[PDB]
C-alpha cells in the first residue's frame, strides 16, 4: 500500500478496498490488523479519510496527465457520485491544492492552464533550440563515427 | 461593475469567467506616442510657414 | 507509424490496435506515461491522446532510408530558404 | 617619425640613453582566422528567439 | 571523465607556429605536441602546449617515435617558469584521428591519467570550431558487442584570459565587426546559421546514406539521437500556435510602426530644418 | 477610360494636380460601374484638396462622392452636408439621402421632380438614376449589419419586398455586390450571416502595418534625399 500510494498512477477505492479491507481493518492470527481503521467511530472516520487520500491522490494524477476529462470519468475513477466529485474537486480548488476549471454544462474539467501566447511560443523557441543543439551533438558523434572506421 | 470577471448568456443560462487579459500597455503607449508625434506634426506646420 | 504531424491518436484505434477495452486505454496510456515511455499528455473529451514520445526506438535499414530521404527534404528546404534569405538581403549581407 | 616618445619614457631617459624601436605586429591568415574563433558564435546564436517574455518586457520599456 | 575543454588563444597559435614551422622545413602530416593545463571541478583549461618530436610512418601505421625525456624535460622546464600548469593531455594538427592515436594517448596517460586530445586543425574551415576534445573510453558496451579503446568525445570551447584577450583585440583589431547588433550583422549572422544548419543537415544524411548503404555500420545508438530530434520537430500549422504567432508578429508590427512614424517625423522635421537654413541663407547673401 | 488605363500618371506631381486626376477617375470609374474604386479615388482627391483655397472643386466632389456613396449601400456623412460652404450646394443631395436611407420610393420620386435638372446640369443625373433602381442595397446593408440570422420572410417583411422569394434573389445579389457577407442557407430559408473573427490573430494587421510602414520609410527616404544641401 505504501508504494502504492507513491506510484504515479491511478489506484480505484473500490479495488483497493476489496484486495486491503480484510487485511487493514479486521487482519488475521498471521495479519495483526491495527485499531487505525478499526470499526469504532473514529475507525469509520479516519476510514473516510482514507477514502478522501485516495481521491485526493487520483484526482492529482489526472491534473497531472489528462487536460480534460468529462464529470462522468472523473467519477468513475474516483469511485464517488458525479456531484460528490464536483463537490469534492471544487474544495480542492477553492483551496489551491490543484487547478481545474469545472465547465458544468459539457462536464468538463479541464486541466491545462490557460496559454498564454509569451508561453507558447517560448516552448516552441525551447523545442527549437533543443533540437539545434541534439543536431550538433548529433553531428559530432556521426564525424567521431565517420573518423573512427576509416 | 468591474466585479468577478464574466459574462452571462440568457440563451441558454451560464456565468462565463474568463482572466481578462491584462491590456498590454504596449499598445497605450504607441497610441501616446503617435498623438504626440501627431501633435509635433501640427508644430511642423506651425513652421515651414516660412518656407 | 503516425506521420509524425498527426501525433493524435483516437481511443478506438488504440482500443483496436491493442486490444483492450474502451475504457482500459486510459489506464494503459497512463501507465505508458507513468514508467516513462511517453512524455504526452491524454484527453477524454475527443478520447485522443496527445502523444509527444521522448523514448527512442531501435532502427530498420528500411526505416533508416525513410529518416534518409525525410532529412534529404529538410535539408533541400533549409537550402531554399538560406539562398532566398541569402539573394534577398544581399545589399543588406556585407 | 610618425610616432611619438612618451613623457615617461622621456622623463626615465628616451632619447638620452635608450632610443625606442617601432614595433611592427607580424600577423597573418591562419593565425588571424584561429584567433576569430574567440568570439565566433554558433550557427544556432542566429536562430535563437530570444524569449518572448523579456522581449515583450523590453519593447514595453 | 572531463566535461568540457576550454582551449585558450595561445594553444591556438602555438599550434599554428608548430605546423608552420615544422611543413616549411620538410613536409609532415600532422603534428604532435603535449597540451599543459589547470583542472577546475570539471573544466580543464589548456593554456599552454609544447612541441614534441615525432616521426610516424603512415604506411605502416604502428611505427611512431615520440619523445619521453624530451617530453619529461620540456615539462619541468614549464613548471620552473609556471607550476599552475600540470599535463591534460595532447594535441595534434591532423585534420582526421589516425589509427596510431591510442598508443600515444596511452603513452600521455602515463603522464596524465585523465588525457583529452584536442586535434587542432590548422586549415580555416568558417563553419565550426578549431578544436576536437577527444578522451579514451574502455567500456563493455552494454549492447552485446566487442569492445574497444575508441575515442570518447568532450565538448570543446575557446576561451581566453585577460592577457590573452587583450592580445587577441590588439591583432585582429584591423578585422574585427563591431560589438553591437546592427542589423547589417544580425541578418549575416542569420544567414551563417542557415547554412551552419544546412551543412549539419547534409552531413547526418550522408552519414544516413553510408549507414542504409552499409559503407558504415548501423550505430544502435546516436541513431535514435537523431530520431529524437526528428521528434522535437516543432509541428509548426498547428491553429492555437498559428494564432500565438500571428499575434505575436503583429504585436512586433505595431511597435515597428510606430518606430516607423517616428523615424518619419524626424526626417521631416530635419528637411525643414535644412530647408529654412538654406532660404535663410540664400535671402542674407543679397 | 482608355487614355487613364494606357497612360501612367508621375508619382511626383503636385498635390492639386493628384487632386484633379483622381477627381477625374473617380467619375470615369463610378460612371463604369467601379463604385469602390470610385469612392476610395474621390475619398483621396477630398483629402489632397488645397486645404481651403477651392470650393467649387470640393462642392463637386463631394456631390459626386455623396452619389457614389449611396449607389456603394453606405449613408454618406452628415458633417458635409452640415458644412458652411456645401449646405446649400448639397441640400438637393441632402435630400436624396434622406429618401434614400428612408427607403421612400416616392420621396426619391419627389426629390427628382424638384431637383432633377439640377442633378443634370450636375451631371449626376444618371447615377441618381441607378441610385432611384438600386436604394434595396442600402436597405440590404442595414439588415445585414443588424441581422445575423435572419428569415427570409422577415427580411422580405422588413425590406417591404411583395415575396420572400424575391428578397432571396435580391439577397444573392448583394452577397456577390460587396454590400453583404452572408450565406442562404435555402434548406430553411435564414440569411446566416459570417461568424465574426478575431481579426488580430489573422495576417490582415500585418498587412495593414506593413502598408503603413512602407509608406513611412518611404517618406523618410524622400525627405532625406533632397535634403537641399547649398554649394560650398
Amino acid at each position: 500500500l505504501l508504494k502504492l500510494f507513491t506510484t504515479m498512477e491511478l489506484m480505484r477505492w473500490s479495488t483497493l478496498v476489496e484486495d486491503y479491507g480484510m487485511e487493514l481493518r479486521k487482519g488475521s492470527l498471521e495479519s495483526p490488523a491495527t485499531d487505525v481503521f478499526g470499526s469504532t467511530e473514529e475507525g469509520e472516520k479516519r476510514w473516510k479519510d482514507l477514502k478522501n487520500r485516495v481521491v485526493e491522490h487520483n484526482i492529482r494524477i489526472m491534473a497531472k496527465y489528462y487536460t480534460r476529462i468529462t464529470m462522468k470519468r472523473m467519477a468513475q475513477l474516483l469511485d464517488l457520485s458525479v456531484d460528490e466529485s464536483e463537490a469534492f474537486l471544487s474544495n480542492l480548488v477553492v483551496n489551491k491544492t490543484i487547478f481545474a476549471k469545472v465547465d458544468r454544462l459539457a462536464g468538463i474539467i479541464n486541466f491545462q492552464r490557460p496559454k498564454d501566447p509569451n508561453n507558447l511560443l517560448n516552448d516552441w523557441s525551447q523545442k527549437l533550440n533543443s533540437l539545434m543543439s541534439l543536431v550538433n551533438k548529433t553531428t559530432h558523434l556521426i564525424a567521431k563515427e565517420e573518423m573512427i572506421h576509416n | 461593475d468591474k466585479k468577478f470577471h464574466g459574462i452571462l448568456d440568457q440563451g441558454e443560462g451560464v456565468l462565463i469567467i474568463f482572466d481578462e487579459p491584462p491590456v498590454d500597455k504596449t499598445y497605450e503607449a504607441a497610441l501616446e506616442t503617435i498623438q504626440n508625434m501627431s501633435k509635433v506634426v501640427d508644430s511642423l506646420y506651425n513652421k515651414a510657414k516660412k518656407l | 507509424t503516425r506521420p509524425a504531424n498527426h501525433r493524435q491518436l483516437t481511443f478506438e484505434e488504440i482500443a483496436k490496435s491493442a486490444k483492450i477495452t474502451v475504457n482500459e486505454v486510459e489506464l494503459l496510456v497512463m501507465k505508458a506515461l507513468s514508467v516513462g515511455l511517453v512524455k504526452g499528455s491524454i484527453d477524454e473529451v475527443d478520447k485522443r491522446v496527445h502523444m509527444t514520445w521522448v523514448q527512442p526506438r531501435v532502427l530498420d535499414l528500411q526505416q533508416i532510408k525513410g529518416m534518409k530521404d525525410r532529412l534529404e527534404f529538410w535539408c533541400t528546404d533549409v537550402k531554399s530558404m538560406e539562398m532566398l534569405v541569402e539573394h534577398q538581403a544581399h545589399d543588406i549581407l556585407t | 617619425h610618425l610616432n611619438k616618445p612618451s613623457i615617461q619614457a622621456l622623463i626615465h631617459g628616451l632619447n638620452r640613453h635608450y632610443y625606442s624601436i617601432t614595433i611592427n605586429y607580424r600577423k597573418n591568415e591562419l593565425e588571424q582566422k584561429m584567433l576569430l574563433n574567440l568570439h565566433k558564435k554558433s550557427w544556432m546564436e542566429g536562430l535563437t528567439l530570444q524569449d518572448y517574455s523579456e522581449h515583450c518586457k523590453h519593447n514595453e520599456s | 571523465a572531463v566535461q568540457k575543454v576550454v582551449v585558450h588563444p595561445l594553444v591556438l597559435l602555438s599550434v599554428v607556429d608548430h605546423f608552420n614551422r615544422i611543413g616549411k622545413v620538410g613536409n609532415q602530416k600532422r603534428v604532435v605536441g603535449v597540451l599543459l593545463g589547470s583542472w577546475q571541478k570539471k573544466v580543464l583549461d589548456v593554456s599552454n602546449s609544447f612541441a614534441v618530436p615525432f616521426d610516424e610512418d603512415d604506411k605502416d601505421d604502428s611505427v611512431w617515435f615520440l619523445d619521453h625525456d624530451y617530453l619529461e624535460n620540456m615539462y619541468g622546464m614549464f613548471k620552473k617558469v609556471n607550476a599552475r600548469e600540470r599535463i591534460v593531455g595532447w594535441y595534434h594538427t591532423g585534420p582526421k584521428l589516425h589509427k596510431n592515436d591510442i598508443a600515444i594517448n596511452e603513452l600521455m596517460k602515463r603522464y596524465c591519467p585523465n588525457s583529452v586530445l584536442v586535434i587542432i586543425d590548422v586549415k580555416p574551415k568558417d563553419l565550426g570550431l578549431p578544436t576536437e576534445a577527444y578522451i579514451s573510453v574502455e567500456e563493455v558496451h552494454d549492447d552485446g558487442t566487442p569492445t574497444s579503446k575508441t575515442f570518447e568525445h568532450v565538448t570543446s570551447e575557446i576561451g581566453a584570459e585577460e592577457a590573452e584577450e587583450v592580445g587577441v583585440e590588439h591583432l585582429l583589431r584591423d578585422i574585427k565587426d563591431t560589438t553591437v547588433g546592427t542589423l547589417s550583422q544580425r541578418i549575416t549572422n542569420q544567414v551563417h546559421g542557415l547554412k551552419g544548419l544546412n551543412s549539419k543537415l547534409l552531413d547526418i544524411r550522408s552519414y544516413l546514406e553510408k549507414v542504409a548503404t552499409g559503407k558504415l555500420p548501423i550505430n544502435h545508438q546516436i541513431i535514435y539521437q537523431l530520431q529524437d530530434v526528428f521528434n522535437l520537430l516543432p509541428d509548426v500549422s498547428l491553429q492555437e500556435f498559428v494564432k500565438a504567432f500571428y499575434l505575436k508578429t503583429n504585436d512586433q508590427m505595431v511597435v515597428v510602426y510606430l518606430a516607423s512614424l517616428i523615424r518619419s517625423v524626424v526626417a521631416l522635421h530635419n528637411l525643414i530644418n535644412n530647408k529654412i537654413a538654406n532660404r535663410d541663407a540664400e535671402k542674407k547673401e543679397g | 477610360e482608355k487614355l487613364v488605363s494606357k497612360s501612367v500618371f508621375p508619382e511626383q506631381a503636385n498635390n492639386n494636380e493628384w487632386a484633379r486626376y483622381l477627381y477625374y477617375t473617380g467619375r470615369i470609374k463610378a460612371i463604369q460601374l467601379e463604385y469602390s474604386e470610385a469612392r476610395r479615388t474621390m475619398t483621396n482627391a477630398l483629402r489632397k484638396a488645397p486645404q481651403h483655397t477651392a470650393v467649387g472643386f470640393k462642392q463637386t466632389v463631394h456631390k459626386l462622392l455623396i452619389v457614389v456613396e449611396l449607389l456603394l449601400g453606405e449613408i454618406p456623412d452628415r458633417l458635409q452636408f452640415r458644412q458652411p460652404s456645401l449646405k446649400r450646394s448639397l441640400m438637393p443631395y441632402f435630400l436624396l439621402t434622406q429618401a434614400v436611407r428612408t427607403g421612400n420610393l416616392a420621396k426619391f420620386n419627389q426629390v427628382l421632380d424638384q431637383f432633377g435638372e439640377k442633378f443634370q446640369a450636375d451631371g449626376t443625373y444618371t447615377l441618381i438614376i441607378r441610385l432611384r433602381h438600386n436604394v434595396i442595397k442600402t436597405g440590404v446593408r442595414m439588415i445585414s449589419l443588424s441581422y445575423s440570422r435572419i428569415s427570409l420572410a422577415d427580411i422580405a417583411q422588413k425590406l417591404q419586398l411583395d415575396s420572400p422569394e424575391d428578397a432571396e434573389f435580391i439577397v444573392a445579389k448583394a452577397i456577390r455586390d460587396g454590400v453583404i457577407e452572408a450565406s442562404i442557407n435555402h434548406e430553411k430559408g435564414y440569411v446566416q450571416s459570417k461568424e465574426m473573427i478575431d481579426i488580430y490573430s489573422t495576417r490582415e494587421p500585418q498587412l495593414a502595418f506593413h502598408q503603413r510602414i512602407s509608406f513611412c520609410l518611404d517618406i523618410h527616404n524622400m525627405s532625406v534625399k533632397a535634403m537641399r544641401f547649398p554649394p560650398k
